[PDB]
């Protein structure tokens, strides 16, 4: 975030962004590839010459297609399975955080193996072992249910995205608006 | 008046039953006359469509009617605990 | 982080010299505090004002004399030697370049980070007329430490003699409920719609409260098991309400005895 410090030319900003790109490929820590979008990194580079890898992985999390990003890269980073393993983790971390506040307005905490199967494009057998790997890395806390095919996970790690939870934070206070009358008047009457 | 009495109890007790028990137990003569009783509240008789005839539905979310309720208001429930305020003071 | 504890003697003593100088809204008063900043809980046992002069049309104009500060430190060594300069306070709601640039001036005579204080003269809203703010070198931002009000045994009761149940305790509960409503609606509506400030750094902390009817509907089935303790409280209370009839029946013998004596 520091404008005055680290003053470099335009050509060196692309080389610095290249090190920032390859560093986030091999790990999921500190948000995701979309973190550099708001930072003056992705906006200071060019969208071609294989510098768009940070932008391609932004929509690749929702689409869930590895073949699109694999065709635009080289053999150096594509020969390591860690790239494909941690990329699928960020795709699930978006869905694992939908249990508290993302889409459902009622804040009902529930997840099923069928919903995550369509999001991660994996069968029911692979998604059972995949949830344990995300919890073991210290992402979120919770357990699952194989008998009833249910996944119970809370929400801890914040994201950089906005606009999904803005409407609900006011909607949850609307329920507080209807509670000012009944207990406000009856308490003052005593 | 007889057919308006028996089948009130069949709601909770009887889970399902075909048209044979309707003609026998309730003593109905002509067919398709029960369909006239089936009009508004949607009677696909296959299992249990009741609550049209013989009182009504079970609804849901009963609040602010008579005395104490369940979901929204704890105040009238708390009013029993607050009833000692006017007695002690 | 650290903590702040300020006795009520320090808070009101800072407001007195504000009016004694006939200071209007165009001027503000700046002063220094004393205590022990070494521990994790910052305690302020003393305060002294300063002849602070400021221009209302320019935020870069201020008057601060360190010779009065050097003399004040020498005068305190003869009163309380255990007290050292832990920072400085100031009056007025507004924060301008006058109070921001002088934070490094008091740093020369203060070993720890000077603790900034905004003393509200009108006492507008909630509690805590004075807020304890600390600055970081790494970007600078004003953060508020968990400032609390605590004093000794004789100091807490001393103000009680000068100033001098269940329904009243519930009155403060509703005031805290509206505090949850009014703080979020006014702040969140400022970030959205018109004039988006630079944010999503604070948003991570805001939504950290909402995850854990603000809390959880997933325990609704388990809540009935948690409510059981409340139902248990009514088991004995039904007899406790009947225990009032014990004395009520014993007191019946008194009036019945009065009819015998009459």
């Amino acid at each position: 975030t520091l404008e005055p410090s680290t003053s470099i030319t335009l050509a060196e900003r692309q080389q610095l962004a290249y090190d920032l790109s390859i560093s986030a490929l091999l790990g999921d820590k500190i948000y995701n590839f979309g973190e550099l979008l708001h930072h003056p990194i992705m906006e200071t580079i060019v969208n071609d010459s294989n510098y768009d890898w940070l932008f391609q992985l932004l929509n690749a999390l929702t689409v869930g297609d590895f073949d699109k990003f694999d065709s635009l890269i080289k053999v150096q980073i594509s020969k390591i399975p860690i790239l494909a393993q941690h990329e699928s983790f960020l795709r699930q971390k978006i869905c694992l955080m939908t249990l508290i506040e993302t889409v459902f307005v009622k804040n009902i905490r529930m997840l099923s193996f069928e919903d995550i199967s369509k999001a991660t494009h994996l069968p029911k057998d692979n998604v059972e072992h995949l949830v344990m790997r995300a919890i073991s890395l210290g992402l979120l806390k919770g357990s699952i249910d194989q008998v009833n095919e249910l996944v119970t996970i809370s929400w801890v790690q914040p994201r950089i995205i906005s606009g999904d939870q803005i409407t609900k934070m006011k909607d949850r206070l609307v329920e507080w608006n209807d509670q000012v009358e009944k207990l406000g008047k009856k308490m003052e009457a005593r | 008046a007889i057919r308006d009495e028996i089948a009130k109890n069949t709601e909770l007790s009887y889970d399902f039953l075909p048209l044979s028990n309707i003609k026998a137990l309730l003593f109905f003569n002509n067919e398709k006359e029960t369909e006239k009783f089936a009009l508004e509240r949607n009677w696909p008789i296959v299992n249990s469509k009741v609550y049209f005839n013989n009182q009504s539905k079970e609804k849901a979310d009963y609040e602010d009617e008579m005395m104490h309720e369940e979901d929204q208001k704890t105040n009238i429930i708390e009013k029993a605990m607050d009833y000692a305020i006017s007695i002690e003071n | 982080h650290e903590k702040v504890t300020i006795a009520p003697l320090v808070l009101l003593s800072a407001l007195d010299h504000y009016e004694r100088t006939q200071t209007k809204e165009n001027k503000r008063c700046v002063g220094v505090i004393l205590g022990d900043a070494n521990s994790s809980t910052i305690r302020v046992t003393n305060s002294f004002a300063l002849p602070f002069e400021e221009d209302e049309k320019n935020s870069d104009v201020w008057f601060l004399d360190h010779n009065y500060i050097e003399n004040m430190n020498e005068m305190c060594k003869k009163i309380n030697a255990k007290e050292k300069l832990i920072g400085w306070y100031h009056s007025g709601p507004k924060l301008r370049a006058s109070d921001l640039k002088i934070n490094e001036l008091f740093k020369k005579y203060t070993q720890n980070n000077p603790l900034l204080l905004i003393v509200d003269v009108k006492q507008q809203g909630v509690g805590l007329p004075t807020d304890a703010y600390v600055a970081i070198e790494q970007e600078k931002t004003f953060l508020h430490l968990p400032c609390t009000i605590e004093a000794e045994e004789a100091e807490e009761i001393g103000v009680e003699h000068l100033l001098r149940i269940r329904l009243t305790n519930q009155l403060k509960s509703l005031k805290g409920l509206q505090s949850k409503l009014k703080d979020v609606v006014e702040y969140l509506d400022k970030v959205i719609n018109k004039e988006l400030p630079i944010n999503h750094t604070i948003l991570g902390k805001l939504q950290d409260v909402f995850n854990l009817n603000n809390l959880q509907k997933a325990l609704t089935v388990k809540t009935n098991d948690e409510l059981m303790v409340i139902y248990i409280s009514n088991l004995v209370r039904s007899i406790i309400a009947f225990d009032d009839l014990i004395e009520n029946k014993i007191q019946n013998k008194k009036i019945q005895e009065q009819r015998v004596k009459d």
